[PDB]
């Protein structure tokens, strides 16, 4: 599931990410990517992907679960974000921002 | 992009008020307003009509003072500063289904049912999209087509799956002047209700640009015959030259 | 542009018998198209005199000349306002379309770029 | 062409009741009927607009 | 009873004869396509929207005036 | 460059002499038939290419591509859309 | 017509006081006009066409 | 002597409306200066009446417009006025831009009114581009984040800036409230640039559609003008008449009729119609950065006409070649501006690019090439 | 000619603010005119400044 | 400290029947309070959520 919390008045995307989701977005080499980063340098905590939903395109918001990479589709031009919120197709220049955020306690996390 | 992901564009129906020197009928006005408590208010709010806006319009001050009345809404505390409710008064919005946008998503599997008071202008179409989504239910889905969890597919909508389901089957309303009660007629009716909450001036305007639209003329007219006559020597100016 | 500009380039084209053979033709029916005898104007009447150069080459001009260009002006200003056309001896003949100006300009814009040229001089 | 005493040809647009007070009087209706609805026309803009300052339907109720 | 169905039916049969056919050829197709087994691991899944719209799209041209004027 | 009555930096005139009627002597629509008529046939024939030619080619342009991104995305043109993107 | 001339329109003051009192008229007649011509062309639509129901 | 010419202060009006001396041969083309001023004194007028209605607070901006239009006496009638006026002020500039362009009215001794013009049209852009904000509709919202999200992409310093804009991290209450101050105030300072080019207009006056000196023969400003001007200002306001009381939404976009909501992105933004072909040309680039300055550079690029153009003609009546590269010019700006509003998608992406080549091209290569060759054509053909 | 007289713009500047022929004798009070065009400045610049933060 | 005194007879006597609803438990920190006592002192009390996911 993915969670959305306004944070700043942009939303937050806070996906649990699943065993299987974890293993599909570690897969894409780091080569073929616009925005070149691993899941492990966006992610502090594997179980929690916490990005800042807005597109870094223009600024709209990806409707999550759509796409090609099955993890975020903008709907205004059509760019696709990945399990990990990286851009993998469409006019978008850069991954899905995450925002500075540690986690309190295991089962809170401030923003 | 697909014609799914626009949605399928709604005819062009020949409202009564389309036609530069067309008001509302008010008596479908009446009825789209009966449609609306009986079926849309059930989930959809009205927030910006006022019972006093329902007067001289489809409801006479009585029957529009009866209907507030027969609603409680919050009052000034009374002495002790405890909360207290009140009977409606004319001037008093009409109140929404749900307390807010929570409860609202909560009863309606997730999506949330949008106010009306702007609908009508507030998607391409106008009152001709209204009509065509509440009759463009198809029985079946086209095949192929895979709905979302508590989706119900509907062309007109874009992306095909909308979370309203189709809820005018003939005769939900008894209409109170005898009119048939068909999915259709219902549909006109309230489309023609929401188009006049979304532009309550809509008969006032019209007739104030019909008196514009002739004063103006008349000026545009008097003001190219007073500019000729103003330039004529301009116009009509000859020259005689002799090199000295 | 500096009508000096115009003249030389010009002067190259009509010397060289190729680039005349194709480029003659073409201006003569540029000229036709662009429709200003029609206003009864010849073609210097239309070359832009808000500058400091053209004013004096204006102070230049015979009398006469001076005299005739003013009724050109004013008479097509006449026809431009009521949008009518020249008609007989108002429409300017080829053979009338004569360059009155040109000398004037040339040697106004002469001396000032010669002025230039010499405001940059080095003795060596 | 040469002689300016022989005035240019203006039978085309002279009127020949042009000193009459009939023909003044014309003209003027035109230009007072442009003043009259234009007088008509602020009066109905200048009240319908001012309007908007007395109290609004809100208020009123 | 409602007045569109009848009008519906009508254009259909009438007026938008081949885009009818052509919705209903196409609604064979997927049918048959989705009764065949390994349909689900499949990369493209054919739908008939396309011509359902443009079936619908012709009844509506062919119905709208009528139907107003009947309410 | 520009001057103001009595000195507006005309050159000096002489020789025209310039004849006018008063507006109340005058008919202001002399003539409007025949200008409205063949006064706008020819200024209108002789401008219609400058217009004509600019709009015929953007409209043809805008024409092609119109079509052919609706066709790129009907079940047809699925494959050259692909090559597309 | 000499007399209209003189009357109504050759000082300014009574020119404008004429073009204001027309103003004035046409003002009060034309908005009784255009009530009566809106009422019959949008005839059975207007709510003073169905008030009398209830 | 005359009290009009006596006093310093009748003396200014006069020098400006009455006594002004004008070519005698302006054409309707010359009537686009009065419209857009007619359109800045409706846009007063109804924007301050507007302003004694509106809210700018972000929990009520929306709320109050819909007060205004549905409790304010003739409110719906100020409201669309304010909005329709807003999209007939660009038709007026563009065409007064047009008529400035193919009549050569940029060309000396006119280069100084020409650029002031240029910062009119800029101070326009943004004038109308905040009052779009003020509704806090999805369009305005969306319409915010996005132009201002563009300013990021200023080296170092460009998200600093936005956050500094927005009064904010995001597009909300305070920048709604520096919105409607600053919406209010930029159309004063839009009247005051207007009435600079106007004065700086009158050391050479008005330009005239034969590209000559009209020294020779004047007409006095007032009741030539005056009376020529109100035919348009009648032809006008029947077309306002059209839109504000027939058809109000027929310019707009009905995602505007929905409160901004942060979360839901509208199915399309795009700007109001009169900023397409900047926003055809922004999409044209790939780069961010580069797609923002080729937007300014598109209007900045009017600052050149003066050089490029090459001209001893000034003025497009008499010059064949100029006229037909013009009418391409025009149409192709067109073209930009229904490319604005057409989704990224083939065959688009390409032709916008095309497009926008052909825009630039015009000032950096064409106009160049083809007046420097007309100037010869009428030189040899004359001969 | 210097530009500050040539140049229409320039020169209503420079007719108000520089080569403007003034009295060689004012006094102080007649610094108030400058003091309130100060005062209508820093009200300007404060006010729309507030007005930016005022509901 | 003088002022650090008074916000606690404010707290204990004035507060009984007067409000300060201006001031945010923020406005306290680095004037009476460290951030870490204003916190304690906000945390102590129930404010209005936004709904929860029934509404
Ligand atoms: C918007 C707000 C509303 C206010 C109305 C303002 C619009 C008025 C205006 O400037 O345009 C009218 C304007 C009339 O102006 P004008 O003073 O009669 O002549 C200006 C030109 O010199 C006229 O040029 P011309 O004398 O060469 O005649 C050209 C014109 C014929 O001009 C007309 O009289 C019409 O016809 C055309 O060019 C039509 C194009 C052919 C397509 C078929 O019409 C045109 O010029 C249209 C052509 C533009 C392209
Ligand atoms: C408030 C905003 C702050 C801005 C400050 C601006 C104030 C400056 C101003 O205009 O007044 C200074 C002004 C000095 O200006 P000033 O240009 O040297 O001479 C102006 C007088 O016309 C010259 O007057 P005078 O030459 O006849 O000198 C008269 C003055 C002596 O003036 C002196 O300054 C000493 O003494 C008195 O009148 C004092 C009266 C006896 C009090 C016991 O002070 C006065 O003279 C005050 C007299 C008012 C009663
Ligand atoms: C904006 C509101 C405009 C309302 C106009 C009010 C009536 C004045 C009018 O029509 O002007 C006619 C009058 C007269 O037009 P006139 O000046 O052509 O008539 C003068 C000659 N006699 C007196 C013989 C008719 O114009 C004015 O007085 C100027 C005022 C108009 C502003
Ligand atoms: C659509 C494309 C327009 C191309 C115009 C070409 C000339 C033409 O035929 O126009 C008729 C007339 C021709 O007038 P003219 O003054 O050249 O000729 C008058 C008659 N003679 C030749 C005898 C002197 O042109 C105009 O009046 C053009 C005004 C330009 C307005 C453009 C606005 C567009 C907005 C874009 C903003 C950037
Ligand atoms: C400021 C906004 C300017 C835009 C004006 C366009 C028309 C708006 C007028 C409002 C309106 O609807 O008036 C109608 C008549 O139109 C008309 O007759 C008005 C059109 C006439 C053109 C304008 C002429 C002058 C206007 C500007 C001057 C204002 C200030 C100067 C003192 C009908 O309304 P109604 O007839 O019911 O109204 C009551 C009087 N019976
Ligand atoms: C408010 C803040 C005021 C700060 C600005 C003062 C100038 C700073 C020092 C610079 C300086 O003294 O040099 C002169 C510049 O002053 C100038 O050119 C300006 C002179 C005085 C500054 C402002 C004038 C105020 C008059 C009206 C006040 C209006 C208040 C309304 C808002 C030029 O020296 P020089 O030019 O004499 O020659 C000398 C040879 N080049
Ligand atoms: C019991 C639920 C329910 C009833 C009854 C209902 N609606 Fe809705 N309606 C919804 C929901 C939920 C949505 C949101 C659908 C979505 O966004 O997927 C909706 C959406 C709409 C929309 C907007 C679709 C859009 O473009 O966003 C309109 C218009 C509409 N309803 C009108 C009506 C009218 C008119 C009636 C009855 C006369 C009606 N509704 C009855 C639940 C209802
Ligand atoms: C509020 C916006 C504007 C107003 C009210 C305005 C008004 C006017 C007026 C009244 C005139 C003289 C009459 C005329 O030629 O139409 C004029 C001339 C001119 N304007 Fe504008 N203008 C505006 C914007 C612009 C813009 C954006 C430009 C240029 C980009 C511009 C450039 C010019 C030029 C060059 C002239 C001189 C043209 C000539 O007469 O040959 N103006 N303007
Ligand atoms: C050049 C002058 C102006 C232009 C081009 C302009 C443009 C706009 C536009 C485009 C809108 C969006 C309209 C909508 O869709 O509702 C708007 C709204 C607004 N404008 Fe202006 N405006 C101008 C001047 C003014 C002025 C002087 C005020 C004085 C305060 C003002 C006050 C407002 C207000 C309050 C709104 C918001 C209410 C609304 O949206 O109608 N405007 N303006
Ligand atoms: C001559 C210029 C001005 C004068 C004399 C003036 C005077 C005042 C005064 C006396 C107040 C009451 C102050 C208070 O006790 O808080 C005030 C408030 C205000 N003024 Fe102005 N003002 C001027 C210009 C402006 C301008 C141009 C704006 C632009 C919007 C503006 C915006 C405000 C606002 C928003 C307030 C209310 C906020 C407040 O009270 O501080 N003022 N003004
Ligand atoms: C210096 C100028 C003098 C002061 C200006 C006066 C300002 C406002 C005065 C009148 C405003 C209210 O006055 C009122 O106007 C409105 C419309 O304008 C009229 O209202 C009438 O027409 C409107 C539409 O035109 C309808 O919506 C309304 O039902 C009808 O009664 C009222 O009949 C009149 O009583
Ligand atoms: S805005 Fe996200 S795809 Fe363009």
């Amino acid at each position: 599931k993915n969670v959305i919390i306004k944070w700043r008045g942009k939303p937050i995307f806070i996906r649990h990410r699943t065993s299987e989701e974890i293993e599909e977005a570690n897969e894409v080499n780091v080569a073929t990517l616009r925005d070149p980063q691993t899941d492990d340098e966006r992610v502090q905590k594997p179980e929690w992907l916490v990005m800042i939903g807005v597109c870094t395109h223009l600024g709209c918001v990806p409707i999550g679960e759509a796409g090609d990479f099955g993890g975020w589709f903008c709907p205004c031009h059509g760019s696709h974000y990945d399990i990990s919120g990286r851009i993998r197709r469409g006019p978008a220049p850069l991954n899905l921002e995450i925002p500075e955020y540690d986690f309190a306690d295991a089962e809170t996390l401030v923003i | 992009m697909t014609a799914a992901e626009h949605g399928l564009h709604p005819a062009e129906y020949p409202w009564p008020q389309n036609g530069m020197l067309s008001t509302f009928d008010h008596a479908s006005l009446r009825r789209g307003y009966q449609v609306y408590k009986e079926v849309c208010a059930a989930c959809h709010s009205l927030d910006r009509i006022a019972w006093r806006n329902l007067v001289g319009v489809t409801h006479t001050t009585d029957e529009a003072k009866a209907f507030a009345e027969e609603l409680e809404y919050d009052d000034e505390p009374d002495d002790e500063g405890n909360p207290r409710k009140r009977p409606g008064k004319l001037a008093d919005y009409i109140p929404g289904p749900y307390p807010n946008e929570q409860a609202a998503r909560a009863a309606n599997q997730g999506a949330l049912p949008p106010d009306l008071s702007l609908i009508a202008k507030a998607r391409h179409g106008g009152a001709d999209y209204i009509f065509a989504l509440l009759t463009g239910y198809p029985d079946e889905p086209p095949a192929g087509v895979v709905l979302a969890p508590g989706m119900n597919y509907n062309p007109y909508f874009p992306g095909g799956g909308i979370g309203m389901a189709r809820t005018l089957f003939d005769g939900v309303v008894e209409y109170e002047d005898g009119t048939p009660a068909t999915t259709s007629q219902m549909a006109k009716d309230v489309a023609a209700f929401l188009t006049w909450a979304a532009e309550p001036e809509h008969d006032e305007r019209k007739k104030l640009g019909l008196k514009a639209i002739i004063v103006i003329s008349a000026m545009l007219g008097l003001s190219v015959y007073i500019k000729k006559f103003k330039w004529s020597p301009i116009k009509n100016r000859k020259f005689i030259y002799n090199p000295p | 542009a500096s009508i000096t500009s115009v003249v030389k380039t010009s002067e190259l084209i009509l010397k060289s018998p190729l680039l005349s053979k194709i480029v003659v033709p073409l201006a003569k029916t540029y000229v036709k198209f662009s429709g200003y005898r029609q206003l009864g104007f010849k073609m210097n009447d239309l070359i832009i005199e808000e500058t400091p150069n053209m004013q004096l080459a204006l102070r230049r001009l015979p009398p006469t000349e001076s005299y005739d260009r003013v009724y050109r002006l004013i008479r097509a200003t006449q026809f431009s306002l009521s949008h009518k056309l020249a008609t007989g001896n108002d429409i300017t003949k080829p053979e009338e379309d004569d360059h009155y100006l040109i000398p004037y300009i040339l040697d106004v814009e002469a001396e000032a770029f010669e002025k230039d040229a010499l405001d940059n001089l080095e003795v060596v | 062409g040469k002689s300016t005493y022989k005035i240019p040809d203006f039978t085309p647009y002279l009127k020949k009741d042009r000193n009459t007070d009939a023909n003044r009087l014309f003209s003027y209706f035109m230009i007072g009927s442009f003043g009259m609805l234009s007088a008509a026309g602020a009066k109905a803009t200048v009240q319908d607009f001012l309007s908007n300052m007395s109290a609004s339907a809100d208020v009123l109720a | 009873p409602d007045p569109a169905i009848a009008l519906h039916e009508a254009a259909a049969e009438g007026p938008c004869h081949d885009f009818k056919h052509h919705f209903d050829e196409c609604v064979e197709r997927v049918t048959k396509a989705q009764e065949a087994e390994d349909y689900d691991h499949a990369e493209y899944k054919e739908d008939c929207v396309e011509e359902f719209f443009h079936l619908q799209h012709c009844i509506n041209d062919n119905t709208a005036d009528k139907l107003f004027r009947v309410l | 460059y520009m001057g103001w009555w009595g000195h507006m930096g005309s050159p000096p005139q002489k020789g025209i002499a310039g004849y006018t009627i008063s507006p109340f002597a005058a008919r202001p629509f002399a003539g409007v038939v025949h200008a409205a008529i063949f006064n706008t046939f020819r200024r209108t024939k002789n401008q219609a290419l400058f217009v004509i030619l600019p709009v015929s080619f953007f409209y043809y342009v805008w024409t092609q591509a119109s079509e052919k991104n609706e066709w790129l995305y009907t079940k047809a043109g699925r494959h050259e859309l692909a090559k597309a993107l | 017509a000499t007399t209209f001339y003189n009357v109504f329109v050759k000082r300014n003051s009574a020119f404008v006081a004429t073009i204001l009192a027309s103003a004035f008229v046409f003002d009060m007649t034309f908005e009784t006009a255009i009530d009566n011509f809106w009422d019959r062309i949008n005839a059975g639509k207007q709510w003073k066409d169905i008030r009398h129901k209830y | 002597m005359a009290l009009r010419k006596k006093n310093s202060l009748l003396n200014m009006a006069n020098s400006y409306v009455l006594d002004s001396p004008q070519p005698s041969n302006l054409n309707y083309f010359w009537n686009f200066g009065s419209l857009l001023a007619l359109c800045l004194v409706i846009q007063l007028a109804t924007g301050i009446t507007l302003a004694m209605h509106y809210t700018s607070h972000a929990s009520l901006a929306f709320d109050s417009v819909e007060h205004i239009m549905r409790d304010v006496n003739f409110g719906w009638f100020i409201r669309y006025a304010h909005a329709n006026t807003a999209s007939f002020f660009f038709i007026c500039i563009y065409a007064h831009m047009g008529r400035n362009i193919y009549y050569g009215s940029y060309k000396t001794p006119r280069v100084l009114p020409w650029s002031i013009g240029v910062i009119i049209f800029l101070l326009l852009i943004i004038t109308a581009f905040m009052g779009y904000v003020l509704v806090f509709g999805q369009m305005s919202l969306w319409g915010a984040t996005v132009i201002c999200n563009l300013v990021s992409a200023i080296p170092w310093l460009g998200e600093d800036i936005v956050h500094f804009l927005w009064g904010g991290f995001s597009v909300g209450n305070p920048t709604l409230q520096r919105f409607f101050a600053l919406h209010y105030l930029m159309p004063f300072v839009l009247a005051v640039f207007a009435l600079l080019h106007l004065i700086a207009l009158h050391t050479a006056g008005s330009s005239n559609p034969l590209g000559i000196t009209s020294n020779v023969d004047k007409l006095s400003m007032h009741p030539y003008y005056s009376f020529k001007d109100l035919i348009t200002v009648f032809a006008f306001l029947l077309m306002f008449t059209l839109f504000v009381f027939f058809s109000p939404d027929k310019l707009g976009h009905p995602d505007n009729y929905i409160p901004a909501n942060p979360m839901v992105t509208p199915a399309s933004i795009v700007p109001e119609w009169y900023l397409l072909p900047f926003y055809a040309i922004l999409r044209a680039i790939p780069d961010k950065l580069g797609g923002v300055i080729a937007m300014v550079a598109a209007i900045l690029i009017l600052l050149i006409l003066p050089i490029v153009d090459r001209s001893i003609i000034r003025g497009n009546a008499f010059k064949p070649i100029s006229k037909l590269l013009f009418g391409f010019f025009i149409c192709n700006f067109l073209l930009l501006g229904v490319l604005g509003q057409v989704h990224i998608e083939p065959p688009f992406i390409v032709l916008g690019q095309i497009c926008t080549i052909f825009y630039f091209s015009y000032f950096l290569i064409l106009l160049p090439m083809v007046s420097t060759i007309e100037n010869i054509f009428f030189y040899i053909g004359s001969l």
